């Protein structure tokens, strides 16, 4: 029985801020060593801040990585421990995990997440990938949608027609310069499907709006 | 820091098989009092990165007995003495002796299967792309194994484009298999500056590379 909470991240604009909370109920938070660790995405685990307690006077230490930038500090009871970013430089970007300590063990969050950049919430332009010069195609043909230029980070995709039972794979989007770009496919029949149909369903929730494309 | 690195960096294995993953270290992780400081960390998708193991021996509550911490001073092995699916995921070894504290680049679990080439497909830009005054073309290496494949982009036999944006994605359902789609951008005005189009690619399976191609004159 444990809980390490971070409390609120989100969009920043590369620059002087954001402030971060975690809060953790069920144990001593008093008596704890607590720490923030982050991985961006495309990033591994590395380690951020750490305080202490009493005992150990609160030291606190801060990684070079954001050393004299970074700060760590604490308050006990339905404690709640915090890390002030007020100086985000972007590849600062990934989740930040909140931590406990003690004797040797320890949990983690579920972390909060930190994105970074001087765009602006903008709208996908989408785009339907026609099997066009391509030989499985005929017998087995696949259809690409890209959707792109928009920004942030929560757009759907979602198929359609022909149908039966196809192979869509859909990757992760990625953050192109700044913003984001994405693609789905459909390896679906030869002509049977190609004859009937097959429509490409975006959408973003996060603002703007949700667009079809339609293959053909 | 101390360097703490794992080998290997990905483990193909199956439902019943065994691991050793590899952590090994700077210098010895042994501490004063409470002495050796280094965990083990599991961490499944879109996941919080939980600890299995704690001071190399200690397996820590709920972390299933199929688990086990050998190691000493500078180096350190976790097993996994039969990998149900559950395990699957990227395992990392942590030290806690030695600010700044350290996790190894993980070693990922993934069910070892045979399975496949990539089918490439290649797909030049859309009209309304062009009418946008912006040209991507896109290729596809749908459904491979092994992971590691290479993309390579070609205009008029003898490029090598900065604008890719690479997209990757490991597969945990049926077939075990990995796929990859990459995005060459570009203006309408280099678009229509070239015609022959091309997308290669050498992978496992290989020998030679694996290219798809088209030619804004024809294809
Ligand atoms: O191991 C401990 O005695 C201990 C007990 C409670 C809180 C922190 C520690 C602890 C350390 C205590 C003293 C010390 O010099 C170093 C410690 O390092 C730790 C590292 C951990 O990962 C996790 C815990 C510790």
């Amino acid at each position: 029985e444990v809980k390490l909470d971070e409390t609120g991240g989100g969009l920043v604009q590369p620059g002087r801020p954001m402030k971060l909370s975690c809060v953790a109920s069920g144990f001593t938070f008093s008596d704890y060593w607590m720490n923030w660790v982050r991985q961006s995405p495309e990033k591994g685990l590395e380690w951020v801040a750490q305080i202490r307690n009493k005992p150990y006077n609160y030291e606190t230490y801060y990684s070079d990585s954001v050393k004299g930038r970074f700060t760590i500090s604490r308050d006990d009871s339905k404690s709640s421990v915090y890390l002030q970013m007020n100086n985000l430089r972007v590849e600062d970007m990934g989740i930040y995990y909140c931590t406990g300590s003690y004797y040797g063990m320890d949990y983690w969050g579920q972390g909060t997440s930190v994105t970074v950049s001087s765009a602006k919430t903008t709208a996908p332009s989408v785009y339907p990938l026609a099997p066009v010069c391509g030989d499985t195609t005929g017998s087995s043909v696949t259809l690409g949608c890209l959707v792109k230029g928009y920004f942030p980070e929560p757009v759907t995709l979602t198929w359609n027609s022909g149908s039966l039972s196809s192979g869509v794979h859909t990757f992760p989007a990625v953050l192109q310069s700044d913003l984001y770009t994405l693609s789905s496919s459909v390896t679906v029949t030869s002509s049977t499907w190609p004859s009937q149909s097959i429509t490409c369903n975006v959408a973003h929730p996060a603002s703007s709006t949700k667009v079809d494309k339609k293959i053909e | 820091d101390v360097v703490m690195t794992q080998t290997p960096l990905s483990l193909p294995v199956s439902l019943g098989d065994q691991a050793s993953i590899s952590c090994r270290s700077s210098q010895s992780l042994v501490h004063s009092q409470g002495n050796t400081y280094l965990r083990w960390y599991l961490q499944k998708p879109g996941q919080s990165p939980k600890v299995l193991i704690y001071k190399v021996s200690n397996r820590f509550s709920g972390v299933p007995d199929r688990f086990s911490g050998s190691g000493s001073g500078t180096d350190f092995t976790l097993k996994i003495s039969r990998v149900e699916a559950e395990d699957l995921g990227v395992y990392f070894c942590s030290q806690s002796t030695h600010v700044p504290w350290t996790f190894g680049g993980g070693t990922k679990l993934e069910i070892k299967r045979a399975d496949a080439a990539p089918t490439v497909s290649i797909f030049p830009p859309s009209s309304e792309q062009l009418t946008s005054g912006g040209a991507s073309v896109v290729c596809f290496l749908n459904n491979f194994y092994p992971k590691d494949i290479n993309v390579k982009w070609k205009i008029d036999g003898s490029e090598r484009q900065n604008g890719v944006l690479n997209s990757w994605t490991d597969q945990d359902s049926k077939d075990s298999t990995y796929s990859m789609s990459s995005t060459l951008t570009l203006t309408k005005d280099e678009y229509e500056r070239h015609n022959s189009y091309t997308c290669e690619a050498t992978h496992k399976t290989s020998t030679s590379p694996i290219v798809k191609s088209f030619n804004r004159n024809e294809c």
